[PDB]
């Protein structure tokens, strides 16, 4: 059933944001991607059976992340990096690196 | 190739739950994949 | 640690939210339910919400609020000293 | 490291908890196990005294009479204090005991001394502490960065002396 | 009171439209989940604009819990009360 | 190369474990966890210094699992080689592309293309060994290899070393 | 607990977004497998050709095998990026009109700002922060000069000539026309010729050499980046290609593979550049390439945009116009009004509604059956053990009930097929997810959502017969009445949830509005 | 009340910090009636015949007549009602008295009245030092910022000023022993009962109020549109309002019809 934006206003002018990350990801569209710590991409190849991690561009096998995004939203940054356009994801403690 | 990693039994038994989006087996009721 | 704010310069409410107090009823909630010890005399109750309640009846809650202030600062509440109203 | 190049993880200045800049500390195969062993040592030791608070043999351990005792009270320190689920320690452990140059305390810090009285790098020293050298273009050779920057009468005037400080087993 | 003063808080006449407030200086992911997204998106690609993920609609895209009543503030253990018990 | 180095780790705690000993299990989860471990930015862990001086932060209970997350930091002792180095280590097996030299933890290849042509393989000798004029190498023989390349990943590290110029082999 | 698997790097949360541009060296280090065929399966027709649209590097949807890129099944492989190289630059249809505003002002030959910093109207610009504002003065100001000057009075003394440097030529006048950039010299009357514009159509590459030339000062000054937003990157030469999982293949049947519409785009992209280049290197005349590279240009542009204002759309075998990447997120449907604002959701129910006097204010009837449809994990602890065990004996086709058992690990048993409904033996930390029961809080909305007051929370009581049940004085704030209307029913799966809906959103603290 | 940029929209919300359902209409008594009216309800004099305190009202009346710290007391008290009556005709130049405020006065002294069983018949036990220090007292308790320097003390009583005028309005001495008769028990009951349903009433912090403020505007606007054709009725006042007049105050149309 679709949880429209009015239905989502309403949740935000209760001022519950559980309920709503909730309702948002865990029921709908959960994903897990690997990002790469310097270039910030979606570039990073990992082979979990042997817990191989390598970024082939910017040559790191260290600062590599997991992120839990929704699917739609990766989705929406591979289409926009098809344009030549770059999404960069950061983390909060990258601007020691 | 999926195979009930408790059964271990050949050929594997497998019956997919479409209207769940699951995997099961189908003699210890283990669900193999999902969605 | 420049960011605290020490316990004699502190500028908000003495009295705890709804949002504050659902938030921490929420948590120890949960935490009963995976099986946390219990400060309280339980007496024939079964749901984790309903010893969180009494828990916080008694002022029992081990908790520390960390309020944010806009400019990033943050002021430490404990659960203790929060005043909460009938 | 032919070329001292050590890296930011491994830079000769560190800072510390305290904010202090510190030189790094480099250790060889004696120091680091003598600093190990007596660390476990004194983890059993604060592990006793919890035990009997809950509620004389430790002086043989650190005395050993052969490299065998050695290493079977290794093995009882490791059974008792790490539980038996770390096989890499024990073979760095095992690695130690039985390629230490030096087993007393005194003589490693005779070597230190002598190693670090010249004031060489802290690389340069710990690999003298590991690698036994007959001859001064040996260590040379096989330490490039010692090359140019000691004379060739001080390096086996230090060789020949820790040769001769190696205890006789 | 509130929609008044938002709509003349800039010292000038802001109007309730994509010239108004699809021209302010938000964040990038806000402005553009309404009615002008690509040629936003283009925009801020090409002026290297920085997105500071605080709103809601940033929060809402990246599917993490939004600063929104009960997550605006952080729930910690106190470990003095928890010894003396 | 033995280092003492600063290092922090996260750890989360179960909600099981609430109680007033809770010191006592982080210690428990820091000692059981990080010691003998790897790391490819600090190369294998070794050792903790200062047990009872173990640094603590206060907790933060995530907000999806109620799991309460810990920072602690500590000093400890580790190995990690750098390009160019010279280690002692001991013979583990005999090949004929090469050999394999076990230095602390690691273990350092070399390719027979990597040392001078005067060392032969001889396989019939128990265990078989590389036999010059000089220098005899063998298992549990003291041999010096320079150190070329190191391969991290996240459990281990490699290393390829070569032993072509002079004053390398036998001691 | 999402993937189904185990990784050793550590979870962190987005900050920061910073956008940017690639650099044709970032397009060519990040791609693994350069597309060269315009043919995507083999002439086996049973594999795809390695090298073309579909190669095996890039990623597979399909549930049986695995990428070779990572050895991941579909459940786990992102998708990995390819790169097609062009024969001769190409314009970017989202950039005409700031590659033609920057060029208006710059001097075509020597590279340079047409002034610097001796004017006083620089010096304002210059001291604009704000960058849209800053180049839309700076474009209106310097549009008019048409001639680099090289000698500037002094500001000391307006009687000395500085020279700057300028090569002194003579800038034309720009004009679009389709994907065309049309420029026209207007010669000084003093040179004797007529005041005949000479008009030519500008080459890309010449555009991109000038571009090249312009220096960090002008950089910053534009207001472009050094680092993520270089103005030479505006014009394409390699172009990436999407992995199968952003233009996924529905396959029918065995051998009836429908193929995405972005996918024959782009395999009309890659024969247009090997016709070009083919009859580049034949010696081919002048007028050929010039069509050719229009050719080029033209699928360039229209693959990414559709909707080009004062030129045809590109139309599909059927006649349908293809679905450009623009239209994919523009429309209300689209990516993110459509699934990223608003998506669809599990554990949930829809049905009409009725009255019941009985009921207390904040108390919801739930029928029977979609009572056993939807769940709730509950987790095993010393008080409920004993029920627990009975609700699972029970069974999933009994109320109450349990409907799968979740261990510690993660896996999760099927009640219905394992026999075991009176054998599996429970532990501490193990889910039993079982019906919902009586005085379970549940969410409760009527669309249009208008107000706060139109979301409530509720608590069950479970009934026969196939209605929602509902006091006659909540009726108000949800504007519904019993002739037909239907309203969704939503289930919170945690404690902080449940918490939130009945300390927040109940029915007792929605009365004074 | 901030913005995700963090720039301030309002330096408090609604201008007093409080919650938009805990506010009733209530009748300021001071504004209204002429000064003949004024002077009879408010005024109390201790040495003229024309103002003084019945005896048989207050229970120590007797002695208190002719006292001379007690009149000061008073004539403050006169003066800043007769302060508070200029300055709400400032405010309010249409004169009108009953204006949406915090706490319902006159509800609390009913339940006082009721739950003593409080006898008009009988004289009352009150002091005017009690009366006049209880209610500035009460003043001085009343917070919504909790500051320190002197910008934060002049918000706050900027904030309370229109409560303290109706509180000061309710709570006159003559009203208390000639219209209520209320007693000491009963009075500081008042007092107690008012200051916590007012320190109830404050905003809470983590409020969404953008989103309540738009549903609220924009809830009664689908609405309009049934009776914005009313003034269609009139053909002679063919003047733009409703929803096309709304739709021209959004868009900052610069051609009003």
């Amino acid at each position: 059933l679709r949880f429209g934006e009015m239905e989502r206003d309403c949740m935000i002018a209760h001022g519950a944001a559980s309920f709503l990350k909730e309702r948002l990801m865990e029921a709908s569209d959960a994903f897990r991607v690997h990002i790469c710590g310097i270039c910030g991409l979606m570039t990073v190849i990992a082979k979990l059976n042997h817990n191989q991690f390598e970024c082939k561009g910017c040559d790191n096998k260290i600062d590599i992340y997991q992120i839990h995004i929704p699917y739609a939203a990766k989705l929406l940054f591979q289409e926009l990096m098809a344009m030549n356009i770059t999404p960069r994801l950061y983390t909060d403690r990258s601007r020691d690196f | 190739v999926l195979t009930c990693p408790e059964c271990k039994v050949y050929p594997p038994k497998i019956v997919e739950r479409f209207s769940e989006g699951d995997v099961v087996c189908a003699l210890c009721g283990l669900v193999l994949s999902d969605k | 640690k420049e960011k605290a704010i020490p316990k004699d310069q502190r500028a908000t409410t003495p009295y705890m939210t709804k949002y504050e107090r659902a938030r921490i009823l929420g948590t120890r909630a949960l935490q009963i339910s995976m099986n946390a010890p219990v400060f309280v005399d339980l007496e024939g109750e079964t749901d984790p919400l309903r010893i969180a309640m009494k828990e916080l009846a008694e002022k029992k809650i081990p908790l520390v609020i960390r309020r944010y202030l806009p400019d990033g600062s943050f002021e430490d509440w404990s659960v203790e000293e929060l005043i909460v109203d009938l | 490291a032919a070329t001292l190049q050590l890296g930011q993880e491994f830079q000769l200045k560190q800072i510390n908890h305290q904010g202090e800049e510190e030189e790094l500390i480099a250790l060889n195969l004696s120091e680091a196990r003598l600093v190990i062993k007596e660390a476990l040592v004194e983890r059993r030791r604060a592990f006793k005294r919890s035990q009997k608070k809950h509620k004389a043999d430790d002086d043989d351990f650190m005395h050993s009479e052969t490299r065998e005792k050695e290493l079977e009270s290794i093995d009882v320190l490791l059974e008792q204090t790490t539980g038996g689920n770390n096989k890499d320690l024990k073979n760095t452990m095992q690695y130690l005991t039985n390629f230490s140059r030096f087993r007393d305390q005194e003589t490693v810090g005779a070597v230190i001394q002598l190693l670090k009285s010249t004031g060489l790098h802290p690389f340069e020293v710990a690999q003298l502490g590991s690698l036994a050298c007959d001859t001064a273009d040996e260590a040379k050779t096989l330490i490039p960065s010692l090359n140019n920057k000691i004379s060739d009468d001080e390096l086996e005037r230090i060789l020949k002396e820790l040769s001769n400080l190696e205890t006789l087993y | 009171a509130l929609l008044v003063d938002v709509m003349t808080t800039q010292g000038g006449l802001t109007s309730v439209t994509r010239h108004g407030f699809n021209r302010s200086n938000t964040g990038a992911l806000m402005r553009c989940s309404f009615e002008e997204t690509v040629e936003i998106l283009f925009e801020a690609g090409a002026s290297a604009e920085l997105d500071d993920c605080r709103g809601v609609s940033e929060n809402v895209i990246l599917g993490q819990m939004a600063p929104i009543g009960t997550g605006a503030f952080d729930v910690m253990i106190d470990e003095e009360s928890l010894v003396k018990y | 190369m033995f280092f003492i180095k600063d290092l922090s780790l996260n750890i989360t705690l179960h909600p099981s474990f609430f109680g007033p000993r809770m010191k006592q299990y982080l210690k428990t989860k820091l000692l059981e966890e990080v010691e003998g471990s790897c790391t490819g930015k600090f190369g294998y862990i070794l050792c903790v210094l200062d047990y009872d001086n173990i640094d603590i932060q206060r907790g933060r209970i995530l907000p999806t699992d109620g799991s309460a997350e810990f920072n602690v930091k500590y000093r400890a002792v580790v190995f990690k080689p750098f390009k160019g180095e010279v280690v002692d280590g001991t013979v583990v097996s005999c090949s004929q592309h090469g050999f394999e030299v076990q230095v602390g933890p690691m273990k350092v290849f070399v390719t027979k293309h990597l040392m001078p042509q005067d060392l032969t393989f001889n396989a019939g000798s128990n265990p078989p060994s590389y036999q010059s004029s000089e220098d005899v190498i063998t298992i549990k023989s003291r041999i010096r290899v320079k150190i070329e390349g190191c391969i991290s990943q996240v459990s281990s590290i490699h290393a390829i070393g070569s032993i072509k110029e002079d004053y390398l082999g036998a001691i | 607990m999402v993937g189904q698997q185990y990784s050793s790097a550590p979870l962190r949360t987005v900050k920061e977004v910073q956008f940017g541009l690639f650099s044709p060296e970032e397009v060519r280090a990040i791609s693994v497998a350069k597309i060269r065929f315009p043919e995507t399966m083999d002439e086996t027709q049973t594999r795809a050709k390695i090298g073309g649209l579909n190669d095996p590097r890039l990623g597979s949807i399909d549930r049986n095998l695995k990428c070779q890129t990572c050895q991941e099944g579909m459940n786990e492989c992102p998708g990995h990026f390819g790169h097609i190289d062009l024969a001769k630059p190409v314009f970017h249809v989202g950039f005409i009109a700031k590659i033609k505003k920057v060029c208006e002002c710059v001097c075509m030959h020597c590279g340079k700002l047409l002034l610097d910093e001796h004017n006083e109207l620089m010096r304002q610009a210059l001291a604009i922060k704000d960058s849209k504002k800053r180049f839309a003065a700076i474009w209106t100001l310097c549009k008019t000069k048409m001639v680099c000057e090289t000698d500037v009075p002094s500001e000391d003394d307006p009687t000395q000539l500085v020279s700057r440097g300028g090569c002194g030529n003579t800038q034309p006048t720009i004009r679009k026309d389709g994907l065309k950039l049309v420029g026209s010299w207007k010669k000084d009357r003093a040179t004797g010729d007529a005041d005949e514009p000479e008009l030519r159509v500008l080459s890309t590459e010449e555009i991109l050499n000038i571009f090249k030339h312009i220096s960090v000062k002008d950089f910053t000054s534009l207001g472009f980046n050094e680092v993520f937003s270089r103005p030479e990157w505006m014009i394409l030469t390699c172009l990436p290609v999407p992995p199968p999982p952003v233009r996924p293949s529905i396959s029918f049947n065995e051998s009836q593979r429908g193929e995405d519409d972005l996918t024959f785009k782009l395999a009309d992209i890659l024969k247009a550049n090997i016709s070009l280049e083919t009859l580049e290197h034949n010696g081919a005349p002048h007028h050929a390439i010039e069509e050719a590279e229009s050719l080029l240009q033209f699928h360039v542009a229209t693959y990414m945009d559709n909707d080009i204002a004062g030129q045809p759309q590109a139309l599909q075998k059927s006649g349908r116009p293809v679905k450009s990447i623009r239209a994919r997120l523009k429309g209300k449907e689209g990516r993110i009004r459509g699934n990223l604002m608003g998506k669809r959701v599990d554990f949930s129910a829809r049905t009409v509604i009725s009255g019941d006097p009985n009921l207390e204010l904040d108390q919801v009837g739930v029928p029977k059956s979609i009572a056993k449809t939807l769940t709730y994990p509950e987790v095993v602890t010393p008080y409920n053990i004993d029920r627990l065990t009975q609700l699972v004996r029970n069974g999933p086709n009994e109320h109450p009930g349990a409907k799968y058992v979740i261990r510690d690990s993660g896996d999760r048993i099927d009640l219905r097929y394992s026999k075991r409904a009176g054998d599996i033996q429970l532990q501490y930390g193990w889910k039993v997810e079982r019906h919902i029961m009586d005085n379970d809080p549940v969410l409760f909305n009527r669309q249009p959502s208008l107000h706060k007051m139109s979301m409530m929370a509720h608590r069950v009581k479970v009934i026969p017969y196939s209605t929602f049940r509902l006091n006659l004085s909540v009726t108000s704030p949800y504007n519904a009445d019993f002739d037909g209307d239907e309203m969704n029913l939503h289930v919170p799966q945690s404690e902080e949830t449940r918490a939130e809906l009945s300390q927040l959103c109940a029915v007792p603290l929605q009365i004074v509005s | 009340t901030r913005n995700s940029l963090g720039n301030v929209i309002q330096f408090i919300y609604g201008e007093d910090g409080m919650d938009a359902a805990h506010i009733e209409k209530q009748s300021l008594d001071t504004i209204g009636g002429s000064d003949a009216a004024f002077e009879k309800r408010y005024r109390v004099d201790l040495l003229n015949t024309d103002h003084t305190l019945d005896p048989s009202l207050l229970e120590s009346g007797s002695e208190i007549l002719g006292d001379l710290k007690l009149q000061v007391l008073l004539d403050e008290e006169y003066k800043q009602l007769v302060k508070d009556r200029k300055f709400l005709r400032e405010v309010f130049v249409d004169g009108e008295a009953n204006w949406p405020l915090p706490v319902n006065i006159r509800r609390i002294i009913q339940n006082a009245q009721q739950t003593f069983h409080i006898d008009h018949t009988k004289p009352s036990d009150l002091t005017i030092k009690d009366i006049v220090l209880g209610v500035k007292d009460l003043q001085e308790n009343l917070l919504v910022l909790r500051g320190k320097n002197e910008i934060i003390q002049n918000a706050q009583r900027d904030a309370v000023t229109l409560f303290c005028c109706l509180l000061r309005s309710r709570l006159a001495t003559r009203r208390v022993l000639q219209e209520y008769r209320l007693t000491k028990q009963a009075f500081d009951w008042v007092l107690s009962n008012i200051e916590a349903q007012f320190l109830r009433s404050v905003v809470h912090p983590g409020e969404m109020v953008g989103v309540l403020a738009a549903q609220s505007i924009g809830e009664p606007a689908t609405q309009m549109t049934l009776n914005t054709f009313h003034f269609a009725g009139v053909a002679s006042k063919k003047v733009t309002s409703g929803v096309p007049r709304l739709k021209e105050i959004l868009n900052v149309a610069k051609n009003m019809k």
